[PDB]
RNA sequence: GUAUGUCAAAAGGGAAACAGCCCAGAACAAGAGUUAAGGUUCCAAAAUUAUUAUUAAGUGAAAUAAAGAAAGUUUUUAUA
RNA sequence: CAGGCUAAUUUGCGCAAGAGUGUACAAAAUGAGUGCGCGGUUUGGCACCUCGAUGUCGGCUUGACUAAUCCUCAUGGAUGCAGAAACUAUGUAGGGUACGACUGUUCGUCGAUUAAAAAGUUACAUGAGCUGGGUUAAAUACGUCGUGAGACAGUAUGGUU
RNA sequence: GUGCUGAAAGCAUAUAGGCACGAAAUUUACCUUAAGAUAUUUCUUAAAUAUACGUAAGAAAAUAUUACGUUAAUAGGCUUA
């Protein structure tokens, strides 16, 4: 190609700090909504699905926070900053073994 | 930068503060390093100013015809010595001919006044290797300053040729004559490429312009004849310039200096022909102060009409 | 000498050394062999 | 507005600072322990500090348009500190717009032709704003190779003790105690 | 290292004089590493070297021994100079007492050698010049360095002598550089028993 | 073709410069105001800010050239 | 047409591996079918883009740069380096690489010299510098195709640069 | 490309450390233009100096450059060779 989209393949230590803090901020929203309902003895299907199949920032591996699964990459991994609107989208789980 | 790798302001003088005696490495540049990498080439002795008088052949006994140029020495004196502690290099200033006092300016009249030398026509410096090349001021150099068979270099200004073309100036071939050519016979043709070459004419491009009237040096020219009465020094080959032009003659840099005996005999002949070159110089310097002090006070008229 | 991208020992006397490394360059990997001078190899191009 | 009303004569004056490229600098060195391992300020870290002084960005009255910079005398530039192998592997390039007239020279060879002061000026030059004050500011960087320089009388003093000398700090504090004895 | 631990037996007559940590001021460097001037005097001469400061010498004058040791075996720079500094002291001790020798053999029809004086190119008064007739068109003459004694017991046998091994062996390599041994006939200059394997034919 | 967005018709900040990417939707001013993306040695606003390791190649530092080679070096697992 | 993207292909190359040849012996030399690559010269693909073109190029004038080297300089390997010559490879682009005949042209082919008569990029590098060998016509003849007007990457002569 | 000393690694090693040989390339040297610090026991108090004009030229498209102007051989004429 000729149109230059200068996107580095890896993130900087400053972007990683904000990715860590963005994952840790979505945990407080799900922990606030999950505890607010438990006091009322209530539950939601989407709040129970999240806690089941999604990990917290303290349970994620570094490669799951800064990378995603791309079948067209050599090692099936791609920088998470390559995902559209990656800053306002949730992406924590990748296919097993990849 | 402006010239080279240096960003130092031109008005700053830091040389004396970076001394090798303080433990600093001897710089690779500077007057000291320039003289050290020219020690072998630099001529041991001074040169002479000569006037090109014409070309001829030196016919030798048994059959030798050697084309040669005649250079005449016309009252060649030593005017000033340039030392390393005062100027930064070793050299001797030589004068040639004479000039009318009216045409010589006051700045230069007081310059010769402090030496005892009549005003000269031209002046030129000849670099010497060390302090042994400096001669007494006011001594005349005769053709015997050289010896027959001594190779020398002659530096002279080449003949002027005005605005030259591409053929005469750079040896361009030109273009065709009759096979359809259109107004482009002696023209230079292409001046460059196209957008892939910078869309500009490249610095250093050869083009028409002025040719000649510049200094040219002919090296390794033997000395075939030395005639004191005539005052001429006949050298082999051609020399740059017209007849009647002044040229600079000195030992060849690419050849070994003359034997130690010769460099000493020539220096020993100046002490005989001019037994008192310092007494006549100190007397002229002593007089310059009196006249320079009379000019300052304004009483110069008194001294002029003293006798 | 043979400039390969993959230098290997071809006998028990072949030694792997890095020569010509100085304050101005990194040098090359060499296979030096006193028994057979045909095993002389270098890794890298000047 | 009152904070600026007064005599700003001494805020715009040019101060002659001094730093030695050989003296260990605890603040500008990356090795902070042990005491004997503290190194001097590297070329680029000494140049970034000098560029700040040349711009006057250390004063509370700094303005990019006003030329409120100061002087900086750098001595012992022959012992300029560098890391790795820059001295023999770093190249300085130069071109005069003529194809083929590219000039290359290494730091060690440029330190032989023009000394270590030239290598310092080339670093401080690229750290200044690229504008019409660049050559004025860079000219106030007086770099020398040894311990000698003509500005041994211009260096700022406090009670007779040059700043950076052994006991200058005690001379500065002895003058501020005499100042407080007034209304 | 396993060589730096071995004590250095000082034979009778050899005297070791250890200096004090000093630093020669270098305007080009901001910090020079201290060194120690070691003098090893004896019957034949005196040699000196400057060792890093981290190397510690246990000079036992009672038993006439000296063992080396470094301040940190974990540093690569200290492990290296430990074995090297020991290898030099071993040569200095065995070079000032007995001396170092190098024997060169000239193989080839027409190869000779003579020790004559060339006063024209003398670098120091009385310099000896080894003249080699190695089938060249020009003569090969090389002045012996100051401190070495060269003699030729036979026309095809040179004998270099000196207290500094690096100086003796480095001068023998200059002579051998004119005619390096060939593998077809064995012609050349062999230094200290050096041999070359020949071909079948 | 399909799904989603932007540009088109969207200025401003970041991506060295940049229709389409990352942020964010410009009515006008003021403020060391609070933040996004992104950054904080100098150019150039803000850390030469703390902790633990690796690298010695200026590798790298905002656009990953591959298989492969090798007493480069560190760690781990075994091991004499 | 040139520039732009791509690199199938190439008269562009490198590296890895080693069936095999080398009387012997893989790696002196040689290297099947392959793999991993660089690069942008040939023939192509695409179509962001209307412009000096269908041999896209030749000659002349004048260059500048590259290095994958024909000559000159230093050098490792070569049971297959005795010497000489030659082979292979590593450094190195300072200066050179001419002249003529026949071929529309470069493709090419040959003659006789020469230390050698090597290549490529630069919009055929260069026509507001030249040429017109070309880049296009209308005239005419012949050949082939078409019922015909006409057509042809045909052939020959001529044709405001 | 070829060495000396020599360890890490008892050996080996032109590997670290300490020395060295080595090319039509690079640098210097050589030549030219440019640069204009500096030098002179240099000149100047309204000048030194330069210019203009006139005769020219070692210079030449203009300009510039280098001489000369009567105490003068700058150009022309004349005279001799
Ligand atoms: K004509
Ligand atoms: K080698
Ligand atoms: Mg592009
Ligand atoms: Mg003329
Ligand atoms: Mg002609
Ligand atoms: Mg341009
Ligand atoms: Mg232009
Ligand atoms: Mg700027
Ligand atoms: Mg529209
Ligand atoms: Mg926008
Ligand atoms: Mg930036
Ligand atoms: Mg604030
Ligand atoms: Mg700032
Ligand atoms: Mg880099
Ligand atoms: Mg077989
Ligand atoms: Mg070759
Ligand atoms: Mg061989
Ligand atoms: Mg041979
Ligand atoms: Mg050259
Ligand atoms: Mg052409
Ligand atoms: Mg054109
Ligand atoms: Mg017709
Ligand atoms: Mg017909
Ligand atoms: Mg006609
Ligand atoms: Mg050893
Ligand atoms: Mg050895
Ligand atoms: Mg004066
Ligand atoms: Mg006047
Ligand atoms: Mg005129
Ligand atoms: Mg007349
Ligand atoms: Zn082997």
């Amino acid at each position: 190609g000729g149109l230059l989209w200068k996107i580095p393949w890896r993130m900087s230590k400053f972007q990683k700090l904000r990715q860590r803090r963005r994952l840790r901020a979505v945990d407080n929203v799900v922990a606030t909504i999950e505890n607010a309902l438990a006091k009322k003895g209530e539950t939601v299907k989407a709040v129970e699905r999240w806690r089941a199949e999604m990990p917290t920032e303290a349970e994620m591996l570094p490669k799951d926070k800064y990378t995603i699964f791309d079948r067209k990459e050599k090692r099936y991994r791609k920088g998470i900053h390559k995902l559209p609107k990656w800053t306002r989208v949730s992406q924590r789980v990748n296919p097993p073994g990849y | 930068v402006k010239y080279g790798w240096s960003t130092l302001p031109k008005r700053s003088r830091p040389t004396r503060f970076n001394q090798v005696t303080q433990g600093l490495p001897a710089p690779t540049s500077g007057p000291a390093a320039a003289l050290k990498r020219r020690e072998k080439t630099t001529p041991l002795r001074t040169g002479v100013l000569a006037v090109k008088k014409g070309m001829t052949v030196f016919m030798g006994r048994t059959g030798a015809r050697i084309p040669c140029t005649v250079l005449q020495l016309d009252r060649v004196q030593v005017v000033a010595n340039k030392t390393r502690a005062k100027n930064g290099y070793w050299a001797v200033q030589v004068g040639l001919g004479e000039r009318r006092a009216e045409n010589v300016g006051a700045p230069q009249l007081g310059y010769y006044e402090a030496k005892g030398i009549p005003p000269k026509q031209t002046l030129a410096e000849f670099k010497v290797r060390n302090q042994d090349g400096l001669l007494p001021v006011g001594v005349q150099l005769f053709p015997d300053w050289f010896h027959v068979g001594q190779v020398v270099d002659v530096r002279g200004i080449t003949r002027g040729m005005g605005f030259a073309g591409g053929m005469k100036r750079h040896g361009f071939a030109g273009q065709e004559a009759s096979h359809g050519n259109s107004l482009n016979h002696r023209t230079i043709g292409s001046v460059g490429g196209s957008q892939g070459s910078g869309s500009r004419v490249l610095p250093g491009k050869k083009m028409p312009g002025r040719m000649g009237a510049q200094q040219h040096t002919v090296q390794n020219l033997p000395i075939l004849m030395v005639d004191n009465e005539l005052g001429i020094v006949v050298v082999k080959g051609a020399v740059a310039g017209h007849k009647g032009a002044v040229v600079k003659v000195q030992d060849a840099v690419k050849k070994a200096p003359p034997p130690e005996e010769f460099v000493e005999a020539t220096k020993q002949l100046l002490n005989e022909r001019f037994p008192d070159a310092e007494e006549k110089l100190q007397a002229a310097r002593k007089l310059h102060l009196e006249l320079k002090e009379a000019r300052r006070q304004g009483l110069i008229d008194s001294l002029i009409k003293n006798g | 000498m043979k400039v390969h991208s993959a230098i290997k020992k071809r006998c028990e006397h072949c030694k792997v050394v890095r020569r010509k490394a100085n304050k101005r360059q990194n040098g090359y990997l060499y296979i030096i062999c006193p028994a057979n001078p045909r095993h002389k190899q270098r890794q890298g191009y000047r | 507005m009152s904070q600026t009303v007064g005599a700003t004569r001494l805020a715009y004056s040019r101060v002659w600072h001094h730093i030695s490229a050989v003296t260990p600098h605890p603040t500008l060195s990356t090795i902070k322990a042990p005491s004997e391992a503290i190194t001097p300020p590297s070329l680029g870290r000494l140049a970034s500090r000098i560029a700040t002084i040349l711009m006057g960005k250390h004063k509370p009255i700094w303005d990019p348009s006003t030329d409120c910079g100061d002087y900086v005398v750098v001595t012992n530039c022959a012992g300029l500190y560098t890391t790795g192998h820059k001295k023999w592997r770093k190249t300085y390039y130069r071109h005069n717009t003529r194809p083929g007239s590219l000039q290359a020279i290494t730091m060690d060879a440029l330190m032989e032709k023009h000394g270590g002061a030239e290598v310092l000026r080339k670093a401080v030059s690229g750290m200044l704003p690229k504008n019409r004050l660049r050559d004025k500011r860079l000219a106030r960087l007086k770099a020398f190779e040894g311990d000698a320089h003509p500005y041994k009388e211009n260096l700022v003093r406090f009670g007779g003790k040059v700043v950076g000398a052994p006991g200058w700090e005690e001379a500065v504090k002895a003058i501020r105690e005499a100042d407080m004895e007034r209304l | 290292s396993k060589l730096g631990r071995t004590p250095l037996s000082i034979p009778p007559g050899v005297e070791i004089t250890i200096g004090e940590p000093f630093v020669k001021r270098d305007m080009t460097q901001w910090k020079q590493q201290p060194k120690r001037k070691i003098t090893v005097q004896g019957p034949l001469g005196q040699l000196e070297m400057d060792i890093p400061d981290f190397i510690k010498i246990d000079h036992d004058a009672e038993a006439r021994r000296a063992t080396l040791s470094v301040a940190n075996r974990d540093e690569k720079e200290q492990r290296e100079m430990w074995g090297t500094t020991w290898a030099y002291l071993n040569r200095f001790i065995m070079g000032v007492s007995e001396g170092h020798t190098a024997v060169l053999r000239l193989v080839g029809i027409g190869y000779r050698a003579t020790i004559d004086t060339r006063p024209e190119k003398e670098e120091y008064p009385g310099q000896q010049f080894v003249c080699l007739k190695l089938g060249f068109s020009h003569p090969v003459e090389m002045g012996v360095p100051k401190g070495m004694k060269a003699s030729t017991p036979q026309p095809t046998r040179i004998l270099l002598e000196g207290i500094n091994r690096e100086q003796v062996m480095t001068f023998a390599a200059d002579i051998r550089r004119w005619r390096v041994p060939e593998p077809y006939k064995g012609k050349g200059i062999f230094v200290n028993g050096e041999t070359i394997k020949l071909k079948q034919k």
